[PDB]
């Protein structure tokens, strides 16, 4: 009726895209006479592209190619990129409108408020830039050859790169044009540590992390700031600023979490009580203890392995449901079930417990069914369930979940093996496939996968450096440094140092060991299996140290240990600091066997001259 | 001890109403306490409620 | 020495007793002890202004946890009862308040009693009650046990009214998925919801019509299934709360949900 008005056609585009119709909706936005006479006749021709560009941000384009055989490096990758096409040629009309109406001269009220949209565009951009989605690759020129589809690949890499110095290049602008925009510095700090520059890293987060109240982005840089100086040891001011933070905002658990974990990682975890409890404290009295809250207490707890109070503290999170601790929640109460002990699923069951076994996966069946089938990790768990249940038959189920996350992530024993040499995206899944290998008896290719996600991460390089760097920095690996939730890494080479133990090279197992122990004090179990080692070569000294770590790390809740640094101090030499250590046994567990005879009167027996 | 399994106020029933969609973010003004069977004395109760802190 | 003092008070006809019993409650308040206020309360035989004062607590407890909140506003009814033997606009509005926090905890059970047709009639009946209870609440429950039933319609008008809400706060939110993904992988119709006709005029009405949509008469609606009462044959009536159910449901209780009054034998 009326095709002039163009602010139907806006809704029209909104609407077919929000119900998945993507081609219809973008031939919406192509067909607007505006696209290629008041002031604000010019604003919503702009308007359009930006449309364009979200019915666009999620879809997945390509690298262009030439049809010889080659990449047309004459045509440009971001053409691929249509809806960076689309807010490149926006950005260029918001700076040529600016330039329109600095002759103008206005009432100054929409000049104001107009002189802070460009921001957001460029933002948009660079976010764009970084993230960009170069497709899988296609499967016709891997139908043809192993050599040309493989030279032609050698562009996809130039591609992205070009993308990111042009986010680079959109930086400058992104912060000059509104430096009251807190994503805008937030985005540069992030494009700031991918590219190496950590001065203006540093800069950028700390601006960050002053001027930005009322909103959780800070976070985002608070756990940046806390790899950007753990990176390399040379700061830990984080900490500092951390207490800082916490200052100002103590309702902050998102932040929270990161501080817990780093805690966790240096070994001073007992101290998080500090800003722990004034932040229970400042929730009023007589109100329900806030979910966020619920579940940070019980993370602290199931950190220091009081996983039956966690369990409670977890479930007491997940109320209400829709949180965004919900899931997370969940995901915690399902491992924590899965691994309620020090022993994780990759341990060896040497009767009475298996039948406590199905009980406790009874219950993570039933936690699991109220996890959304469109939650990625809720067919990661439910494969992991079919692990706790460890029926033989079983792992087919569990291999093909896990097989079928690899499909998911794209979006006989070649089947296997061409999921295994894909791009490793989700490592969780992939640590499942080395669980289901060794589980089934299966250790060379439980080494292949493991090997692949480890090549991931790029802690390949050390195993044979380290031998020649010490025959003549001991970097901390930086896929580690990490304090966010991301525990995945650490159970693989935790899982790793396993495997090589069963195999018995204990060399690499022990140097694997000795970097995330480096990387991290918190990991008990490393402690215990370091110690293990020493036994093996009968090297107590060292042991010593490491299990009364241990010690304190399970707050003396087991007598395992017990028997274990005592005989270690005992062949030691020196279990006059056994002495304390058997007693400390004795005074909960009154009733530890070998204990009375064993250790004490050798002990005396080594007094005597 | 026997009230550790209060999941199940919610297992064999969500079984049927979850499988489909992620409603779960709208249940979120259900109560997690469930409603038992006795009556409650209008005096009797909040000198128990109200001693808890 | 309060007790003291209200005595010395009373026995000098010091009339100014009021602020005096003002400053006792705010003293009782900084030291929380509602106990001690209400005990006071009901031994000087006020009324109106202490279960006002109960509530102001009682919307606080409601905010997180309100199975305690209908306790309140119950005991605050047999106040404002108990106030008629005392004396030998406001008389029904605490009634309306008691009844407010009535409907929605058999609203919510009801999926446990896994009868979910009453759920719908229950869930329907707090459109009047928005101001005691946000609709953001109750229309997430409207439009579940619609879902659950697998009927629409009510679940549309409820949807609209959440989404309009979720713009007004952000001026991304998933009640507008969950909308969208229902009204196109369903058919958003309503079904029959015109199941009762009225006893005086004989129109088909709603089931949870607190009125006649013809003759614009009042039914006095169920205390646990929600449906509007049309014949008194079947209706019962509690003496003490003043409240009626329907026969077929209330024999299965030996107690009334809002008083459970005992049976007098
Ligand atoms: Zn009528
Ligand atoms: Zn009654």
């Amino acid at each position: 009726t009326d095709p002039h008005l163009s602010i139907v056609r806006a809704d029209l585009a909104t609407l077919q895209w929000r119900l998945g119709h993507i081609e219809e909706a973008r031939e919406t936005i192509v067909a607007s006479p505006v696209y290629e006479e008041a002031v604000g006749t010019a604003i919503e021709r702009i308007n359009l592209y930006l449309l364009l560009y979200k019915v666009l941000r999620d879809q997945p384009w390509t690298v262009p190619l030439s049809e010889e055989g080659t990449a047309a490096a004459d045509s440009d990758d971001n053409h691929g990129d249509a809806a960076l096409t689309a807010l490149l040629t926006a950005r260029s009309l918001q700076r040529r409108l600016l330039e329109h109406q600095l002759r103008t001269t206005e009432a100054p009220e929409v000049i104001t408020e107009q002189r802070v949209v460009m921001s957001r565009i460029c933002t948009e951009a660079g976010a764009r830039c970084i993230y960009s989605t170069p497709a899988p690759p296609p499967f016709s020129v891997v139908m043809t050859d192993k050599k040309v589809e493989a030279a032609a690949a050698l562009a996809v890499q130039s591609a992205i790169a070009s993308r990111l110095t042009n986010a680079r290049e959109y930086l400058r602008e992104a912060i000059a044009f509104d430096e009251s925009n807190e994503r805008a510095q937030l985005e540069s700090a992030q494009l700031c540590y991918r590219t190496g520059d950590t001065e203006g890293c540093e800069q950028h987060c700390t601006t960050v992390l002053r001027m930005a109240e009322g909103s959780a982005n800070t976070a985002d840089a608070a756990i940046l700031l806390a790899n950007l100086y753990t990176e390399q040891n040379r700061d830990e001011d984080a900490r500092n600023m951390f207490e800082d933070l916490l200052r100002k905002t103590p309702q902050h658990y998102e932040a929270l979490v990161y501080y817990l974990i780093l805690l966790y990682h240096a070994g001073q975890l007992p101290e998080a009580k500090e800003a722990l409890e004034r932040a229970a404290a400042a929730v009023p009295i007589g109100q329900r203890a806030d979910p966020g809250l619920s579940y940070v207490r019980g993370l602290y707890e199931h950190l220091c392995n009081n996983n039956a109070e966690a369990l409670r503290h977890f479930n007491l999170a997940r109320l209400p449901a829709g949180n965004p601790w919900c899931t997370r929640a969940l995901v915690r109460m399902i491992r924590i079930y899965l691994v309620p002990t020090t022993q994780d699923l990759w341990v060896r069951g040497t009767t009475t417990g298996s039948t406590e076994l199905h009980d406790n996966i009874r219950h993570a069946e039933q936690l699991l069914l109220l996890l959304p089938v469109h939650s990625e990790e809720r067919r990661i768990l439910q494969a992991y369930c079919t692990m706790a249940t460890r029926r033989p038959e079983e792992l087919e189920t569990a291999l093909h979940l896990f097989l079928e996350c690899i499909v998911a992530a794209e979006t006989s024993t070649a089947t296997l093996a061409f999921a295994l040499q894909c791009k490793v995206i989700h490592p969780e899944a992939f640590l499942g496939l080395a669980i289901c290998l060794f589980i089934s008896g299966q250790e060379t290719a439980a080494r292949n996968v493991l090997a692949r996600l480890l090549e991931s991460k790029d802690i390949t390089t050390k195993m044979s450096a380290m031998k020649q760097a010490e025959d003549k920095v001991l970097s901390p690996p930086i896929a580690i440094l990490t304090c966010s939730e991301d525990d995945t890494i650490e159970r693989a080479m935790l899982f790793e140092a396993y495997m090589d133990t069963q195999e018995g090279r204990l060399k690499d197992a022990r140097f694997v060991l000795q970097q995330v122990l480096s990387a991290n004090e918190g990991c008990s179990s490393a402690w215990n299996e370091l110690g293990l080692i020493y036994e093996r070569n009968q090297k107590h000294k060292n042991a010593s140290q490491c299990y009364q770590k241990a010690w304190k790390l399970v707050q003396e809740a087991d007598p395992d240990v017990g028997y274990k640094l005592g005989f270690n101090y005992l062949r030691g030499g020196q279990p006059v600091k056994a002495i304390d250590v058997c007693k400390r046994v004795l005074t909960h567990h009154a009733t530890y066997p070998r204990i009375e005879a064993d250790i004490m009167d050798a002990a005396y027996s080594m007094l005597r001259p | 001890l026997n009230e550790l399994d209060v999941a199940n106020s919610w297992d064999k029933l969500l079984r049927m109403m979850r499988s489909e969609y992620d409603m779960s973010c709208l249940t979120s003004c259900l109560a997690r306490e469930l409603d038992e069977d006795v009556a409650w004395n209008p005096e009797m109760l909040l000198v128990q409620l109200t001693s808890d802190m | 020495m309060w007790n003291r003092a209200i005595a010395l008070a009373k026995e000098h006809r010091l009339e100014d007793v009021g602020q005096l019993l003002e400053k006792y409650a705010k003293y009782l308040i900084h030291r929380e002890r509602l106990t001690e206020a209400i005990e006071l309360y009901r031994k000087a035989g006020k009324h109106d202004e202490a279960a006002t004062l109960l509530a102001q607590l009682g919307k606080r407890a409601a905010l997180r946890d309100a199975l305690k909140a209908k306790k309140f506003y119950v005991l605050s009814a047999l106040e404002v009862q108990k106030y008629r033997t005392t004396a030998i606009r406001t008389l029904d509005a605490a009634w309306r308040g008691a009844e407010a926090y009535h409907f929605l905890l058999m609203c919510q059970q009801q999926m446990a009693d896994r009868n979910f047709k009453a759920a719908l009639v229950l869930a329907m009946r707090l459109i009047e009650y928005d101001d005691l209870v946000a609709p953001v609440d109750g229309y997430s429950l409207i439009a579940l046990t619609a879902y659950l039933v697998k009927n629409f319609g009510l679940c549309s008008k409820a949807f609209a009214r959440l989404e309009q809400a979720e713009r007004n706060d952000e001026a991304p939110r998933p009640f507008a998925d969950l909308a969208r993904h229902i009204f196109m992988t369903h058919s958003p119709v309503d079904t029959s919801v015109d199941s009762v006709p009225c006893p005086t005029c004989g129109s088909f009405n709603k089931e949870w019509a607190q009125r006649c949509i013809k003759c614009q008469q009042p039914f006095n609606t169920c205390i646990v299934s929600g449906c509007a009462i049309v014949s008194e044959d079947g209706a019962w009536q509690c003496s003490v709360c003043h409240r009626k159910a329907l026969e077929a449901v209330v024999d299965k209780y030996r107690n009334c949900p809002l008083c459970h009054t005992p049976r007098k034998g």
